């Protein structure tokens, strides 16, 4: 996260850190004790297999995520229509081998319903352990920032992303830059508060550079994937 | 089963291909056990949080057929212009969406 602030304990209790080879690679969001939403790009081959992955919940600092205390991932499911070239349909699910214990520091975010009626520039939050500057190292501390949704028509303008923003994508941030997601935050949440509920609007996906002007963050449009999520969760074990 | 929870108040709705329209479920004869069955159909396994009637902010409703057999909950609904209870189903499958400041 560029231009954010250290997260407080229990502010973002759905945020997980997803590790491979004992280091943070990606973020994700808890939706049930066993299911995490993340980005398909995170789990491209050669990291498609669950064995690579552990999840850390309820812990703000990377140095307190101890080898052996993560939750092992049992299943990885990438969206069937994910396209690595365009990053279209950039969403994946991870299922944990053992369910998480919810408490004040670990709890789920709500999946977005059709008909949320968000404002065109709805105030949202992003969180993660991404770099705090373009080309930076992983953040030791979980950060968060306020971002606004950017209307798709604006984001698709010639001076921004010039027709690259599909219906499965939403833009957020600031066209002046300075506050944005960055490498390491991908897979993590874009959330908003409505009706006293926090909703998972997006999963951090891509953008050109980080925190550059006219190059905002692009997020998977979780609304369009909810029915796929339901169907995957229902199929599991059946 | 083409079904959704709609809006920030979780209105349970069923799609009609004939009408190209979504319809809320009448609270008539509904209960938390139907709530639980609907949640299972949406893939929530043994998660359930609440099922309550609310006022609907749509004319046509889906109504529960109490005289149906043991079929899937969505095969137990039919089209009705009328909802005697004047309320529709609001269904939450999991306690979610709360944090430090809630
Ligand atoms: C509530 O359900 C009643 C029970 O029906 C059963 O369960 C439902 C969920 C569905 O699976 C039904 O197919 C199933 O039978 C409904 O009563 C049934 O209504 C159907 C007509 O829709 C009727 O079917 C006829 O059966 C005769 C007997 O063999 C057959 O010869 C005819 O071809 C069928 N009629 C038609 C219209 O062609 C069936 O017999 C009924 N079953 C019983 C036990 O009476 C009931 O209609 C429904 N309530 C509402 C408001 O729709
Ligand atoms: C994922 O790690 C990710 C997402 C988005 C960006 N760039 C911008 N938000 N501009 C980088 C990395
Ligand atoms: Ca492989």
């Amino acid at each position: 996260i560029v231009g954010g602030e250290s997260a407080l304990p229990g502010a973002w209790p759905w945020q997980v850190s997803l590790h491979v080879q004992n280091v943070h690679v990606c973020g994700g969001s808890i939706i049930t004790p066993e299911w995490i939403v993340t980005a398909a790009h995170c789990v491209e081959k050669p990291l498609n297999n669950p064995w690579h992955w552990t999840a850390f919940a309820g812990i703000l600092r990377q140095s307190f995520m101890f080898y052996g205390a993560g939750y092992q991932v049992e299943k990885v499911i990438s969206h069937p229509n994910y396209d690595s070239k365009t990053k279209n349909n950039d969403i994946a699910l991870m299922k944990l081998q053992k369910p998480l214990t919810f408490n004040d520091l670990v709890k789920p975010v709500c999946l977005p319903n059709p008909g949320m009626m968000l404002q065109p520039e709805q105030l949202c939050w992003i969180s993660g352990w991404g770099a705090t500057e373009e080309k930076g190292k992983t953040s030791e501390v979980l950060n968060a920032a306020k971002v606004l949704l950017i209307e798709t028509q604006r984001c698709n303008s010639r001076y921004v992303y010039d027709n690259l923003i599909t219906p499965a994508m939403i833009c957020a941030g600031f066209l002046q830059g300075n506050v944005d997601s960055c490498q390491g935050d991908s897979g993590g949440p874009l959330v908003t508060s409505k009706n006293n509920i926090w909703w998972l609007i997006g999963d951090t996906s891509w953008g050109s550079g980080c925190a550059k002007a006219y190059r905002p963050g692009v997020y998977g449009n979780v609304m369009v994937f909810t029915d796929w999520i339901y169907r995957q969760m229902r199929a599991d074990g059946e | 089963a083409c079904v959704r929870l709609y809006g920030p108040n979780f209105i349970l709705q069923v799609y009609s291909s004939q009408r190209k329209s979504w319809h809320p479920v009448c609270q008539d004869d509904w209960n938390e056990n139907y709530g639980r069955a609907a949640c299972r159909d949406m893939g929530y396994k043994n998660n359930f949080y609440s099922s309550q009637g609310i006022v609907d902010d749509s004319t046509s409703f889906m109504k529960l057929n109490t005289s149906a057999g043991n079929v899937d909950i969505y095969k137990k609904l039919y089209h009705s212009d009328a909802c005697s209870s004047k309320a529709v189903v609001s269904l939450r499958c999991i306690a979610c969406g709360v944090n430090l400041n809630s």
